[PDB]
């Protein structure tokens, strides 16, 4: 019976690109996680809920994307620009319904993309099947 | 179905009258019409335990509410001066047939986000009973 | 069929101290009842995956540890999200996997600028995704 959930906070994460990647993964069950590439890929289809909590200190406007057939399909946003340089969470979620290999990543905008790194404070990604389809 | 799902969003730059229920127009996906964009409320057809999340864009001040059938559930605000924060509330509730959800605002009524930093209602049945 | 879900909300007016268990003493539901109001801890009966969340109402600065054990709590994430001189409300989910007997709960840092009221909640929801 299928199960897939995950959970991937921030840590040691590679710099670079768009894509944000939450590298030290929580949870991961059945794997859909990538924690290398910050993706998600749909192994079963059906409705998935998808929800991100990120630390930032500046201005972050953070988007949930997907792919199917390798084309990017954009999505809503959401930003914090309080811009004082202090905590704030930025948080976003949909259901997503989703077809086998489509694959779901959160995209930070290049223009305001910080994100906080240390350990004072975490920033999640996670995601789980509601029901296959 | 025998399930219930729903991701509305509210897609116009003019933000909830005061004191009134937050209507989102535009659907990400709604399979069951258990949302209905024209009243802006969730009507439950299939009963039983419900997760219900949102995500509100502002620009100022804005508090947002969570009605079960004419019940104030859940009231969360947050505070802002021209710059753009994410206001974030949820529940689980478990609902008998026919019982209605929505949002509304109170005096704190912004939801009028920077570009690129939207409004999002989400809810969905876990346990049917 | 276990259907184990719980919804809180905190509205005890009492200032918290380091390391205390955040209590959410109202429940909103709590169905399986796994959910103990005078603690403010979770205590798994049914292994398996589990959604857990909440959102709290602030003034200043808040911290909150997610914690996860059986006998000895560890926290699994730190929560931050700070305000000055306004207030906010801020968030923090995850997805966990647990054992029979492992409690989840909230705990307050340094930072415990938080509101339990009519019109400011702080609420702390949770919920089984898949059994074992």
């Amino acid at each position: 019976q299928p199960r897939p959930a995950f959970s991937a906070i921030r840590r040691n994460p590679p710099m670079g690109g768009n894509v944000v990647i939450f590298d030290t993964v929580i949870t991961n069950q059945e794997e859909p996680y990538q924690n290398h590439s910050g993706r998600f890929v749909c192994t079963v289809p059906g409705y998935y809920y998808f929800t991100f909590q990120v630390l930032s200190q500046w201005e972050i406007c953070l988007s949930i994307v997907s792919s199917s057939r390798g084309q990017v399909r954009r999505s809503l946003g959401f930003c914090d620009t309080t811009n004082k340089g202090l905590f704030q969470v930025v948080s976003g979620g949909m259901v997503l319904q989703l077809q086998q290999g489509d694959q779901v990543w959160v995209e930070k905008d290049p223009k305001k993309g910080h994100i906080y790194q240390g350990s004072e404070a975490d920033s999640v990604f996670s995601g789980f099947l509601i029901f296959p389809s | 179905k025998f399930q219930s799902v729903f991701t509305v969003t509210r897609q116009t730059h003019q933000p909830p009258a005061p004191n009134s229920l937050i209507r989102f127009n535009a659907v990400l996906t709604n399979p069951q019409g258990d949302y209905d964009t024209s009243t802006g409320k969730f009507t439950c057809k299939v009963p039983g335990l419900y997760y219900f999340v949102y995500h509100a864009s502002h620009t100022a001040n804005l508090c947002v509410l969570l009605y079960r059938s004419g019940v104030k559930v859940v009231t969360f605000c947050g505070h802002t001066s021209k710059t753009n924060q994410v206001n974030s509330g949820g529940v689980l509730l478990r609902l008998q047939v026919g019982e209605e959800v929505w949002l509304a605002v109170n005096d704190y009524y912004d939801m009028v986000g920077i570009q690129g930093s939207d409004s999002v209602f989400s809810g969905f049945l876990l346990f049917p009973d | 069929t276990q259907k184990i879900a719980f919804s809180a909300t905190r509205t005890i007016n009492v200032p918290l101290r380091r390391d205390q268990t955040i209590r959410f003493d109202h429940v909103i539901t709590n169905m399986n009842n796994n959910y103990e109001p005078r603690s403010g801890k979770f205590t798994c009966k049914v292994p398996g995956l589990y959604y857990f969340t909440y959102h709290a109402s602030s003034r200043g600065n808040l911290c909150v540890n997610l914690m996860r054990g059986r006998e000895r709590a560890q926290k699994v994430v730190t929560f931050c999200d700070y305000a000055y001189n306004t207030f906010q409300v801020t968030t923090g989910g995850m997805v966990l996997k647990l054992e029979q007997g492992e409690n989840v709960f909230l705990q307050a840092t340094d930072k415990n600028s938080l509101l339990g009221m009519e019109g400011a909640n702080s609420i702390f929801s949770g919920f089984l995704l898949f059994p074992d």
